[PDB]
């Protein structure tokens, strides 16, 4: 992967 | 503005239609209109607002990264000089991104945050404030950059303090806040050890509270926990 | 318009950057600006114009189909009546799509087609005229629909007549024209047998000319031929 | 598949 941030529904 | 004549319920209905159609610029305009009616937002409505602007700014961020990379390549030694066009177009995209961020920050300041009394709403909005200052930080240069970073940090911290006092360690909003503040530390504030510490502690405290959850709540929490794990795997 | 002050070469450079960034609305505005400089377009420039508007109208078409489907479901018996919002938003998207189509058709009429003397350029532009009238046909209702369909058909026919006289059966532009006119016949003009006949004859005549091609040209032609085959497989 | 039309480079 790369870094991930919070998903949006 | 242009949504001033449309009913609040009609704006929310159309936001949902625009989500289905993947028309996120429309979705954002409808939800801006709904916010400007001046009533507090429900949990579902807050999610629509977040989905809309995240998709708009995400498109801009991706485009900016592409253009910034081309620009940086052109400013290497032995690069044939091709004129001002790359910088000009990168600045155009950058200005449009800054404008979207400023619109969101404007909505939070006038007056979503001050009217948010419950922890679930206040933490949501303060996380969003942190996020949109962080997106501004990604494109900022110099002294502006320092104040923007401090603004993001301050918003995230305020959110963390509330979430720790008022929400369980498995709450999805609390988990997503911690995920994003950890990325802030790693990518923006040049504090990789703080990033790793925050992600680890957040993961371990959620793990120990999973036993309290229903099957559906368990699924929601473990999804975000896996994102913390994925970042930690990259970073260590 | 707003691109009136930018050099033609700068507009083309920025169109290429916008393609890389997947910023197709920008790409289309840059290429409209380039056309409005009044010089004929090169083969590469024609392709940029086509890429830009195809991606813009493609987004609109997809959204319109989603909304039309929801609308049609709401107008079934035993459907709870939810007010005017679905129809309103579908009409908004429809009007924006019609506007893009009208912009493209405007560019072709003022003055790309009349200044196109070579077969490769004239066929390209006439195919595009057919395509954008066909996109208008997809959303049209009634008597407007009949004249729009005739306009599409007439443009496609003129292109076919030139391409048959002036281009080899393996030429990609000729193949893509025939592919799209065949879909026109099947989906718009309610002539499935004409569609199937056109696709079959086009495929077989290209097959018999492949021996004349270089490895690279062979790859270009066989890619479009496979699209004809895929449609024929669906239709028969 | 569904129907296909000509791709754009
Ligand atoms: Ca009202
Ligand atoms: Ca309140
Ligand atoms: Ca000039
Ligand atoms: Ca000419
Ligand atoms: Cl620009
Ligand atoms: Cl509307
Ligand atoms: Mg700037
Ligand atoms: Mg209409």
């Amino acid at each position: 992967s790369r870094l991930q941030t919070a998903p949006v529904p | 503005g242009a949504m001033g004549s449309m009913e609040r319920a009609s704006l929310i209905q159309k936001a949902k239609l625009a989500e289905q159609a993947e028309r996120y610029e429309d979705m954002a305009a409808f939800m801006k209109g709904a916010v400007e009616k001046g009533e507090e937002l429900s949990c579902e409505e807050r999610n629509l607002l977040s989905v809309a602007y995240k998709n708009v700014v995400g498109g801009q961020r991706a485009a900016w990264r592409v253009l910034s990379s081309i620009e940086q390549k052109s400013n290497e030694e032995g690069s044939e000089e091709k004129g001002p066009e790359v910088r000009e177009y990168r600045e155009k995209v950058e200005t449009e991104l800054q404008g979207v961020c400023d619109t969101v920050l404007g909505l939070l300041d006038s007056h979503l945050i001050k009217e948010a009394g419950d922890a679930e709403s206040r933490v949501f909005y303060l996380k969003m404030k942190g996020d949109y200052y962080r997106y501004l930080a990604e494109v900022a240069t110099g002294d502006d950059k320092k104040r923007i970073i401090d603004s993001a940090r301050s918003a995230y911290q305020e959110a963390m303090d509330i979430s720790k006092k008022e929400m369980p360690p498995t709450n999805p909003i609390r988990l997503g806040l911690a995920l994003n503040f950890s990325v802030f530390h790693y990518e923006i504030a040049n504090s990789p050890e703080e990033a790793i510490s925050l992600a680890k502690t957040t993961f371990d405290e959620a793990m120990a509270d999973l036993h309290t959850l229903s099957e559906d709540s368990y699924k929601d929490s473990t999804l975000i926990m896996q994102l913390l794990r994925d970042n930690l795997t990259l970073w260590t």
